């Protein structure tokens, strides 16, 4: 069963490491949001950012926390670099629906979809 | 516009900082298509991942898979698939310089040597029926061979090839501010030509007495008779003249190749791997059988992880190939002299300006096709 | 060198990048798959594939083709045990129906009662 | 059997066992499979911790050489609680032989970031880094090379399929070019080959 | 000599006192190590081997074509790495037994 | 060609290499179309009575790679004798 | 019905929805807004241009391939209009000029235009006949240009009543016009929605049966001064029928169905005027 | 077996040192070049006149994809999917029914001209040589969809031409 | 022998030809459906049917190694006609 | 067809006018030469 982990010993680091990465993310927001010239409110767009925090919120192991804070470290490199451009920014939005509810009825009638 | 490549550079004016290249803005999930493809679908993913060695890697790619196969090509093949490897590094020479030439500036003999390429074009029409994707190379030998009245007409272009590069040599090399352009630039070190894992043209260009063709001849390159130039300063017009001078040796070779011609076989003796004639493959019924399950299923391959590398024009051109006993390959893998080139840009780069960085990654011949694997 | 590690189902599931609605909706398949009792070739055993649920191929209506909405229809893992099917679909977590493996029957012939003496097995004709 | 039958020798295979002997001994640590094709290759198969011991013993030791560091793809492989194989391939310049260390890996457990011993390490880690997923040890930077931005999944495994997630288009309406679900309009028919028969009856594993 | 041909090597004036210094480190090192460890043993072999070579040859270019590895920096630059991977296996202890096993069925290949 | 000689020594005298002969375009010099239909010759099988596809069984003569253990000796041999140094080889050599 | 018209999957790039829809003009703004949303849902358009194929050519690639259809047609004779209509599912007309030609008048192209092709319509026995107007376009004074939509409106409910006239209040967007004449250089109520919101309400209507003979009215969500627009148009940012008629009066007529039965969100002011005023200081009056 | 260049010193006579310094000093060489771009000026260049004159080709040139049909005889394709099977994008889609007359018929030939990559294993594939790789390049379609072939387009393609198709194949059927 | 459809455009020999309700009716305005002219189904009835006296004969379509392969037919039944899967084109018997 | 130029100006073609209905008198297509003049003009051979 003996494993190595990616840094931490608990989750006390996890937590610490994923919840200092969302303060760079909060802090990060502004400056980006101003430069990229966007269109979109800064109380949607973090609200998104947090809510993409919480999607992933049911991970208990450290070494997938550790991960999840290097995937959106390097994420967080990306866009302090001017790297990446409106439409990756964008991409994160969702924009292009696709309307399909969780209705039984209205998958019915765009059938083959469950 | 500044190959295609993004570069994000840091520096204090035109004295720099650091350099980032970011590439693989020219991906095609090759190694994933072959993955999900036979073998015989593969191979023009090796013709065209390098695109300017258009023959090399179709030899590197099929002597793979007949290394693994256990298969020994006939004789003629060989020498075929020698002159064709000859011609084909005199081609990617001869665009690497040009290119290079012409972006520092130099418009006229850019194109005194792609006319000698449109007459390359010709040739290799009149040998394959293709244009530049020639596959003609079966891994089993070589495929449909060439016809007549074509060798004689490859001795004049020899002869006349060897007067237009001397003739090159005439109008520039030892121009003056040509050569004051590239003295300082591109500075290896040997134990950095070995870290950095550069390969061929640079290791030539700067100290080991190296060559894949001279230490492994997995071919008739042992009986052919030449000697390979090696630089020793690195200094970028060094590594232009041993550039021309593998352009010449390469014309010997040409010339052996013409006199050591013999006129014995097509492919190998199998219709298990090479798909027959056509007098046999109609008019038999075992050539039928071969020819129809051989094009369906694809020829059998025994299980194994094998590697080869050879000299391509840029360098050490590695394959490394996955196989499951099956008709595909299970894992494809490739080595790129351009991208081994390209992985120590900031050391070659740390001293000089942009344009000097422009003229460092011209002298490193590239595609960015075959340097994103 | 005997770290931190605690013992759980694992969670590649949230970084391969499929979404939500592909973990959940579609249903892997396990099987050791056919014979094709055309041929008698029993080598296509000895693999337990797996594959996904085919969704809907339609018309292409200007060609005539599969026009499909579905990635993950074109599919097929090779394993060796059972075990190890489990535990990657355990491991990249969305669910999975395992079929239970059915060997050939090994069956006794004899050729002296095909052409015995007093019982009903007579060919007739051979 | 003389014509046309690709030639061996028995020379390299004798100084390559050999020497692949004599490895294993001075070596006892981590040593598992020393394998000699017989097309004169020699693959060594590798625990995961002493990788930068074998790699500063490999560079050197002046019995043979080994400057040249090459492929090293650690081939996408299921079925295995360790799946992933670190192979690092190198070839001499005195010698001119190649040799590959097949280290075994999993998923999450990482490796150490190899680039401490070889200057050319580093792009070819980032690349695994992006492309499989294998985390390294003290490692300097690690970005996305070879994919877009916002493209997740690790794509070269057999997690992945053949088309991904997105399809980039132009609308006017938003005025940019957005990425939505996939719409193939070809079904990709995947011709299934895998005929019976069993052709090469030496590599056959035993059954139950 | 005078401009050799590798390009980043500046050539010494007595490669044979400063090796000769060198491998009696490298035999001190090498003496810090138990001799069970037959790591020593090939060590000490080889490297007394060329020690032999060198201590009965008075020219430069016989003695770069009879011992091998030519011409000459690459011997001392070999002895250099020698002593720095002497130094890391100080360090390591590679002649140590068995890190736990593999599971055992991984490196059946054809799977 | 087909030119007068004056600007033929002009040629000649800013590049001295005798352009009327070698001139790299050509009229005549093609080695011309339609050859003679050829006849092929098949190589070193289809030959009988001795060709069983079991002597020339390359395919199945591939071997498991072999397998080596750890899953007062002249020793310590390396897997190549030393390669010969080079030489200056006489085609035009420098210096 | 026959098949290759019922839908199948998801919508988008050469998908298979369940319409077929000839739109007439579409050449400006919201023809090709509708046209992007047609592709978007992955359905097929029948467009028939008047004008040069360089336009028609670089709107051409909005959809996937077999989405569009390019056919030319004039604004004077039956025939090339019923073989735009020989096999038409549905059929939506968008017209409207600023100012009068030597060969067109204000009327007659808003008289017969939807005459001949509401004709054409009806003959070919069509569904979804969804014709364009302008908020209160009176039949009596004030504009010429609203008293002949008026006249439009009338046409188009006398021949085939079974119709959609539907009538937006000024709308702007990326390409607005009366916003592009205050940008670039009296009493007024006014409330302009964004194009989004009416394009999604036709597009819900056009997928929507039960819709016809119903007209609609579109509201936007503010309601408030010409001037105070002027203010804000100018604080960020830093023909004569037309100025009276955006200096007449844009007032609601809650009586036929306009938003919420449709069941449609609507679109603030402030986001998309951040969007278009390229090239915070919101006032935000909003007099009830 | 190396022959490397550049050591080699200048010579340190007067001589050779005030003939370099001349050569730096005095423009020398780049007017030796000058006269070599000259002399290439006073050539005749090696162009062509476009829409009159058409270069030089192959007979075994890989062009239209056309197809053949038999002397006096029916189509000449069977629908054994040898083609579809080893086309390397899958641009080969063969929907196959039989006529009632016993003669094996298709319904659906489909070639994606945009998904060829132009090999020639469509044509070496084929037994009866139904698919050719064509002698011609002239496609410059102006539109998207017009480059998706089907088999009657292919048969009107057959219809137009075959003896320079027969040509080809006469010169070229007996070294494969 | 092109027909033509009660729509008004020409049928082909694979029967696909149109509904009075398709639209890839109306995607066929204004240019042209490319229909073949050339049927195979009556050019067979244009060839005449051989008469070979013997028994089992032969087929190759005019040229070794050109058209399909050697297949070899029977003539034994005495009313059905011996037809070449490759090249449908009938034989006799004269015995 | 002259045999004074090199090989490329070997064989050409001078068109005609509205031979489909054109104004071909100025800017001539391709796909206008009948096949055999196709082997011909392309240089395939060396026959007329
Ligand atoms: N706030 C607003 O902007 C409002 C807009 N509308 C409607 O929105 C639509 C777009 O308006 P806008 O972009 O400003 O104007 P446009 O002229 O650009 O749009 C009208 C469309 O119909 C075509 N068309 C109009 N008149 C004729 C004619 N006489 N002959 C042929 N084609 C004609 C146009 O040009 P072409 O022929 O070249 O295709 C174009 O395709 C119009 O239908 C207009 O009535 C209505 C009320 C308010
Ligand atoms: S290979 Fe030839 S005969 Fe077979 S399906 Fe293709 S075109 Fe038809
Ligand atoms: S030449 Fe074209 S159609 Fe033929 S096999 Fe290759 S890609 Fe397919
Ligand atoms: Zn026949």
């Amino acid at each position: 069963t003996s494993v190595k982990p990616i840094f931490s010993r608990d989750m006390n680091e996890a937590k610490r490491r994923v919840r200092e990465l969302y303060r760079a993310w909060y802090r990060e927001v502004p400056n980006t949001v101003h430069l990229f010239q966007l269109d979109i409110s800064v109380k949607q767009g973090r609200d998104k950012v947090r809510e993409m925090f919480k999607k992933n919120a049911h991970v208990t192991d450290p070494r997938v926390v550790d991960l999840l804070v290097i995937k959106g470290k390097m994420e967080l490199e990306e866009t302090i670099n001017v790297w990446k451009q409106r439409t990756h920014v964008m991409r994160f939005f969702h924009e292009t629906e696709a309307p399909r509810p969780k209705d039984f009825l209205s998958k019915f009638y765009v059938g083959h979809d469950p | 516009h500044p190959g295609v490549l993004r570069l994000v550079m840091e520096l204090s004016g035109e004295m720099v900082r650091k350099c980032d290249p970011h590439i693989g803005l020219l991906h095609r999930g090759t190694e994933k298509l072959i993955e999900y493809k036979t073998y015989l679908q593969a191979l023009p993913y090796f013709d065209r991942l390098d695109y300017v060695s258009m023959m090399c890697n179709e030899q590197a790619y099929s002597l793979a898979v007949e290394k693994l196969l256990n298969i020994q090509p006939p004789p003629r093949a060989q020498w075929i698939r020698v002159l064709f490897g000859e011609i084909t590094r005199l081609l990617n020479h001869i665009m690497a310089v040009t290119t290079h030439a012409l972006d520092i500036g130099a418009m006229t003999p850019f194109f005194w040597m792609f006319e000698e390429r449109e007459k390359m074009f010709e040739f290799y029409e009149r040998v394959s029926g293709a244009r530049m994707h020639a596959a003609y190379v079966r891994p089993g030998g070589v495929h449909q061979d060439l016809p007549l009245g074509l060798m004689d007409d490859i001795y004049e272009f020899s002869k006349n090839f060897s007067l237009r590069i001397d003739e090159l040599e005439e109008m520039l090399t030892n121009n003056r501010i040509w050569r004051n352009r590239t003295v300082d630039i591109g500075v290896v070190t040997a134990e950095d030509a070995l870290n950095y894992g550069f390969s061929g043209v640079m290791l030539r260009g700067s100290g080991i007495q190296w060559d894949l063709r001279k230490t492994q001849p997995y071919d008739v390159y042992d009986q052919v008779e030449f000697d390979v130039p090696i630089g020793s300063r690195g200094d970028c017009y060094d590594r232009y003249l041993c550039r021309v001078e593998e352009m010449r040796q390469s014309i010997r070779i040409i010339s052996q190749c013409l006199n050591k011609m013999p006129p014995g076989e097509i492919k190998v003796d199998d219709a298990k791997v090479s798909p027959p004639k056509r007098a046999e493959m109609k008019t038999s019924m075992e050539s039928l059988i071969h020819h129809f399950k051989l094009y369906t299923e694809g020829y059998q391959v025994p299980p194994g992880a094998t590697y080869t590398a050879i000299e391509a024009p840029k360098g050490e051109f590695g394959v490394y190939l996955v196989s499951d006993g099956s008709s595909r390959p299970y894992r494809c893998k490739i080595k790129a002299p351009g991208f081994a080139h390209l992985a120590g840009l900031d050391k070659m780069s740390k001293g000089h300006m942009l344009a000097d960085v422009v003229a460092i990654i011209g002298t490193q011949d590239i595609v960015f096709g075959e340097v994103d694997r | 060198t005997q770290l931190i590690t605690v013992d759980e189902k694992l969670d590649i599931t949230t970084l391969t990048g499929v979404p939500e609605e592909h973990i959940k909706t579609r249903k892997a398949r396990i099987f050791v798959p056919a014979r094709n009792n055309m041929q008698s070739g029993v080598n296509n055993t000895k693999k337990w594939k797996m594959e996904f649920d085919t969704r809907e191929r339609w018309e292409n209506p200007l060609m005539g083709w599969a026009s499909t909405a579905d990635p993950l229809s074109n599919l097929v893992l090779t394993f060796s045990t059972k075990e190890d099917a489990i535990a990657f679909a355990e491991k990249n977590g969305w669910s999975y129906d395992v079929e239970e493996r059915k060997v050939p029957k090994p069956k006794s012939k004899s050729y002296g009662a095909n052409f015995s003496w007093n019982k009903r097995t007579r060919v007739s004709t051979k | 059997t003389r014509p046309t039958v690709r030639p061996r020798n028995d020379v390299a295979h004798k100084q390559l066992s050999a020497f692949g002997e004599y490895v294993a001994e001075i070596l006892p640590k981590y040593v598992q499979q020393v394998q000699v094709s017989c097309f004169s290759e020699l693959e060594i198969c590798i625990h995961p911790d002493g990788v930068i011991p074998v790699l500063t013993f490999l560079r050197d030791h002046s019995n043979a050489q080994f400057k040249s560091l090459a492929d090293l793809t650690a081939v996408d492989i299921p079925t295995r609680q360790n799946r992933f194989e670190i192979v690092y391939n190198l070839l001499s310049l005195r010698f001119n032989s190649r040799i590959r260390v097949k280290t075994y890996t999993d998923e999450l457990t990482p490796v150490e970031s190899s680039v401490s011993v070889y200057k050319a390490a580093n792009w070819y880690e980032r690349e695994i880094w992006d492309m499989f997923g294998v985390f390294f040890a003290n490692h300097p930077d690690l970005r996305r090379i070879l994919t877009d931005y916002g493209f997740e999944g690790h794509p070269f495994r057999k997690d992945f399929p053949l088309s991904g997630y997105v399809e980039l288009r132009y609308d006017d309406e938003v005025k940019r070019v957005v990425a939505e679900p996939v719409e193939l309009a070809q079904e990709f028919r995947k011709f299934d080959l895998n005929s019976p028969w069993e052709a090469f009856p030496a590599y056959r594993q035993p059954p139950e | 000599k005078k401009t050799t041909g590798l390009v980043g090597l500046a050539v010494c004036e007595t490669p044979h006192e400063r090796l000769k210094i060198l491998y009696t480190k490298i035999l001190d090192v090498l003496g810090h190590i138990p001799k069970n460890a037959a790591y020593r043993k090939y060590t000490e072999q080889i490297t007394n081997e060329k020690l032999s070579i060198v201590k009965a040859e008075p020219d430069v270019k016989k003695l770069e074509e009879q011992l091998q590895g030519g011409q000459i920096e690459e011997v001392i630059l070999q002895a250099e790495n020698e002593l720095s991977l002497a130094r890391k296996m100080i360090q390591w202890k590679p002649w140590e037994p068995l890190v736990e096993e593999p599971p055992a069925s991984q490196w059946k290949w054809p799977i | 060609a087909s030119a007068t000689r004056l600007i033929q020594g002009l040629r000649n005298w800013a590049s001295g290499r005798d352009l009327q002969a070698k001139l790299q375009l050509r009229y005549q010099e093609i080695s011309k179309r339609t050859q003679p239909p050829p006849k092929l010759p098949v190589g070193p099988s289809h030959r009988l009575s001795n060709n069983y596809y079991c002597a020339r069984d390359g395919r199945r003569e591939a071997m498991p790679p072999s397998i080596v253990m750890s899953s007062s000796e002249k020793k310590a041999v390396s897997p190549a004798p030393p390669i010969k140094r080079w030489e200056l080889s006489q085609d035009e050599p420098y210096l | 019905l026959h098949h290759a018209v019922i839908p199948h999957g998801k919508g988008g790039r050469s998908s298979v929805s369940g319409i077929v829809a000839t739109v007439f003009g579409a050449t400006g703004f919201l023809g090709r807004y509708l046209v992007n949303h047609l592709g978007r849902m992955g359905s097929q358009v029948i467009v028939p241009y008047r004008c040069e194929p360089y336009d028609t050519m670089h709107l051409r690639p909005m959809g996937d391939l077999g989405q569009i259809i390019f056919m030319d047609w004039n604004g004077r004779d039956k025939d090339s209009i019923r073989r735009a209509v020989e096999h038409s599912n549905v059929v939506i007309n968008l017209v409207g000029r600023e100012w009068e030609t030597k060969n067109f008048d204000f009327e007659d192209v808003f008289v017969k235009i939807p005459q001949a092709i509401a004709q054409v319509s009806k003959e070919a026995g069509v569904e979804k006949f969804i014709h364009i107007s302008h908020l209160n376009a009176d039949i009596k004074s004030s504009s010429k240009y609203l008293r002949n939509k008026a006249v439009g409106e009338k046409e188009v409910r006398e021949t085939f009543p079974e119709a959609t006239i539907i009538k937006p209040a000024d709308i702007f967007g990326r390409e607005d016009r009366f916003l592009n004449y205050f940008a670039n250089i009296k009493k007024t109520v006014k409330q302009p929605v964004y194009i989004v919101d009416v394009t999604k309400g036709i597009i819900n209507a056009i997928k929507d049966p039960d819709a016809r003979g119903k007209t609609f009215a579109f509201v936007g969500p503010n309601r408030y001064l010409l001037f105070d627009l002027v203010q804000y148009v100018f604080a960020v940012a830093h023909t004569r029928d037309k100025v009276e008629r955006i200096h007449t009066t844009d007032r609601t007529l809650p009586h036929l169905p306009g938003l919420e039965d449709l069941g449609v969100q609507a679109t603030p002011l402030e986001l998309k005027a951040i969007e278009v005023l390229r090239r915070s200081e919101i006032e935000d009056v909003q007099p009830a | 077996t190396y022959k490397y260049v550049n050591l080699r010193e200048p010579s340190m006579d007067m001589k050779s040192v005030t003939d370099r310094a001349a050569q730096t000093l005095l423009w020398t060489e780049l007017i030796r070049g000058l006269g070599m771009t000259l002399s290439y000026l006073f050539r005749e260049p090696a162009t062509i006149n476009y829409p009159f004159e058409k270069g030089p080709l192959s007979p075994r040139f890989r062009g239209e994809h056309a197809l053949r049909r038999y002397p006096s005889g029916e189509e000449r394709c069977i629908a054994c999917k040898l083609c579809e099977a080893v086309c390397p994008a899958q641009a080969i889609t063969i929907e196959a029914e039989p006529r009632a007359d016993g003669s094996r018929r298709t319904t659906r030939y489909d070639i994606d001209m945009t998904k060829c990559i132009y090999c020639g294993f469509c044509q070496e594939a084929c037994p009866v040589d139904a698919i050719v790789e064509g002698p011609n390049f002239e496609f410059s379609t102006e539109t998207h969809e017009e480059l998706l072939y089907n088999k009657e387009k292919l048969l009107n393609n057959g219809d137009k031409w075959e003896a320079e198709i027969a040509a080809n194949i006469q010169a070229d059927y007996l070294y494969r | 022998g092109v027909r033509t459809s009660p729509t008004g455009e020409k049928v082909t020999h694979t029967g696909q030809v149109y509904d009075d309700e398709d639209y890839r009716r109306v995607r066929f305005v204004g240019r042209q459906k490319e229909v073949n002219e050339n049927f195979a189904i009556d050019l067979i009835a244009e060839q005449p049917v051989s008469q070979v006296g013997s028994r089992v004969i032969s087929c190759d379509g005019g040229g070794g190694a050109l058209g399909h392969p050697r297949v070899y037919i029977n003539l034994d039944k005495e009313t059905k006609t011996g037809t070449c899967g490759y090249c449908g084109l009938q034989f006799r018997q004269q015995h | 067809e002259d045999n004074k130029q090199f090989f490329g100006r070997h064989r050409w073609v001078i068109y005609t006018t509205e031979m489909n209905g054109k104004n071909t008198f100025w800017d001539v297509d391709g796909s206008m030469v009948p096949p055999e003049w196709h082997r011909w003009l392309h240089c395939m051979t060396d026959d007329p």
